[PDB]
RNA sequence: UUUCUCUUUUAUCUU
């Protein structure tokens, strides 16, 4: 997982958390 | 997902916590209220680096623009002492930027705001030869400073720079990265206060404590020394917290890499500096930007190693 | 009219709060109320690490009679409070000088030298910062009132010359707003002294940005520096740097109360300070393994906190702290 | 339309206070909308003054972040810039005084901080067309006032820390981003918030001069002189968060150029409790995050100056 | 508690005339 | 055209991309 | 501040 993968995911990880 | 981000705010979060992943233009400013006008300098350095062995070598990044990081080796298994000195590496066009005299600093820009400051260590040694060990952890070093009596006559008092937090280097942080040397080592400082103030340039400064000033009347553990006025200095002090990075070689062991440093940061620019020609507004507000700045650096480890940058 | 125009070019073209807001809010206004210091950190943007110290004196003390006390709960990290007084109907006068009360660890926090102030924290941000007077006194021997305003104090910068050889131009610290503490301000409490007081402050800035801890500071005017120079009604002297010190100036409105004993009254109280402050630890410091991240951004809190603030009454009588 | 009815009242005055102050009977100006709701006192300082223009001569003036004071000017050499050899001195608005007292340490006794909402400057020119000649240009700068640390070889040796005012450098150069025109075409401008937020800026106590004195300008680095003269006349209490607003009028050799000079200003103090000053104080107006926005979007979208027969 | 209270007095009577859209 | 009608088509147009 | 088409021409985001 390249830094720029693993801030992606934690990104979308976090807008769709969000989402609830 | 991601398109609830600005195409700023995208390129903002990139320059911030990964510019190694892409190849150019990682971000065009911070995606905060400030729209001024502004310079987007992308300081990048490539410095080839062999550590001396029975030596724990110290490198500090620091947000002291124009200058990629300052260090320092010490015996193993020690750290910095009164006795010691850190000494700057230059980013690439530092006079260009900021002059030939400690008083030609704010020439070209007054003003700055750190957006990003990102390190990277990629071991070049064999695998037969390195040893030891390289750790991270951030310290909350600020430049604030020191008021003392002068006996000159008249009598008088002394009103200094002096940097506060410094004594977090003589320890290694509890919230840290450590692992053998040849897996190298990633990490990335974040901004350091609840919003991106701008900092002045600041002019005259070549050494903490100044000349003049002894060590211990400024409480600072150790020694910045940037130099030759004509070849560097300490020009401003931003609000990122500071890398520090300890790389500890045995004795006989060949360890060495290649440093790479970035640094994304905006410039308030003066009309009779060149620089000026390539302003442009600061990117307008990015509310998703913003937050989620905030929740990727708390999400992400104190540093990764080499291979996951 | 036969005059050609000159070119111009690059011309422009239903939410709740968080435990950690609610917290916040609670530390922030009503800390006596609670069986513990519900403080948490402040929901504002920041996350990074941070020690939240909540900050708590309890000093029992007996106000001279025919003088006015006056007490200043300033944004000095580590000190309670600062005290004076003066006789019976006057303020502070230039040759007047006040005297820190530590909040207990002082040291410990600190240091004991006026350079040791940074060695275990770098810098720090107020959440709160409140005050209360109990009276103690029976009925019959008190006599007297309590008086509260509060103070936009800052710690700024005084420019002038002295005469050294070669010629040479200082720069010290200076306080500069302490001259409202001459008067009593037009927004305040007043009422008789056995009604006790409770009362607090307020982030005085749009935001909770952190300050740096201040090296060498032990008084202001600092030594070698004449009153006259600074500006200042009045003189801060923090005494021996091995028990006290100035370590920094928060953004928070400083309270002043005035304690007013006329001749032949007892006045004895309990007099308590809060304040909630998160620091910025130094991985060297022991300090450090309290830490956590500062809370995420509470819209919600930082809005009611700006809300509430306005809406409260510059202090109230003890009984309902 | 449903634009200018999503603001708050105090938000739609702060935009105006901020972008066209002439339009108005008075001043809407209230107050900054931001987070902040502590007490206040906002000053809307205006002054006006009929100025005539010294022919064979480029004349500078400097609208600066500088509480009390409207203006700085000092006049060169026809087609010069400042050089080391120049030195500004400040035009206060009414009242300078009142303020902020008559002693370069009486500057914090009204008010202990501050902070700008806008700063805005317009130049009408009144001469005839048979007697106006010159040019105005304007173009804004990001001065600050920052410090300076050098030694000093006194007995013991120490090491001195002043102020210094940053980026005015920028002064000596006409920027890409300018206004430029006929003289007799006046000119009105504005200057804006040059940090993300209003943050709140401490009264700077003892400044009579940058260099101050016992300093030499080269030891400082500023291009020129700030000189406010006699203290009981004015000072430098302070340096606001806007860019300075660079304007040069230029006047040929047998030209009459006469103008008036107009300068607003809308700056939220921290009154202290003791001043007399305080009794008209209020709350900061509450946050209006659609004015805040409208703010930062307009800001970057006026062009740098226009004629005068546009404010 | 007489300031806890006044303080919740405060946040539901602002989050209720901020809460009629 | 005015100053403050130059400012109040800015907001306006700006304003046009929110709604 | 004004209206669209057209090719642009970069630049991201997605398979
Ligand atoms: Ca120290
Ligand atoms: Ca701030
Ligand atoms: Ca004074
Ligand atoms: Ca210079
Ligand atoms: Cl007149």
């Amino acid at each position: 997982a390249s830094m720029w993968e693993r801030v992606k995911s934690i990104i979308k990880s976090s807008l769709a958390a969000a989402s609830n | 997902a991601l398109t609830r981000l600005s195409q700023p705010g995208l390129a903002f979060l990139k320059c911030a916590f990964a510019p190694p992943d892409f190849n150019t233009d990682p971000g065009k400013g911070i995606p905060d209220r400030f729209e001024g006008k502004v310079v987007s300098r992308k300081d990048v350095l490539n410095q080839s680096i062999s550590f001396t062995a029975g030596q724990d070598t110290f490198i500090l990044i620091a947000p002291t623009p124009g200058v990629a990081y300052w260090s320092a080796s010490v015996p193993a298994g020690t750290f910095p002492t009164s006795a010691t000195t850190f000494n700057p590496v230059n980013y690439p066009g530092f006079t260009s930027m900021f002059g030939t005299t400690s008083t030609s600093r704010s020439d070209q820009v007054s003003s700055f705001r750190y957006a990003s400051m990102n390190v990277g260590i990629y071991p070049t040694s064999n695998l037969m030869q390195f040893a030891g060990s390289i750790t991270v952890w951030k310290c909350p070093v600020k430049l604030s400073t020191v008021q003392f009596p002068v006996a000159t006559d008249p009598a008088t008092s002394s009103l200094v720079h002096t940097l506060v937090g410094l004594d977090g280097v003589l320890a290694v942080g509890p919230d840290n990265f450590s692992e053998s040397f040849i897996k190298g080592v990633f990490s990335q400082s974040a901004c350091n206060e609840p919003d991106f103030e701008f900092n002045d340039i600041l002019e005259g400064i070549q050494t903490l404590p100044p000349a003049n000033v002894s060590l211990g009347s400024t409480g600072q553990p150790f020694t910045m020394d940037s130099g030759a006025e004509a070849t560097s200095g300490v020009v401003g002090w931003g609000n990122m917290d500071t890398i520090v990075i300890r790389v500890s070689a045995p004795e006989g062991a060949v360890n060495s890499a290649i440093l790479k440093a970035w640094s994304c940061i905006e410039y308030r620019p003066n009309p009779n500096a060149m620089l000026y020609q390539f302003g442009h507004d600061s990117p307008p507000l990015d509310e998703v930007a913003l937050q989620e700045y905030r929740t990727v650096a708390r999400s992400l480890p104190v540093a990764v190693i080499a291979a996951q940058n």
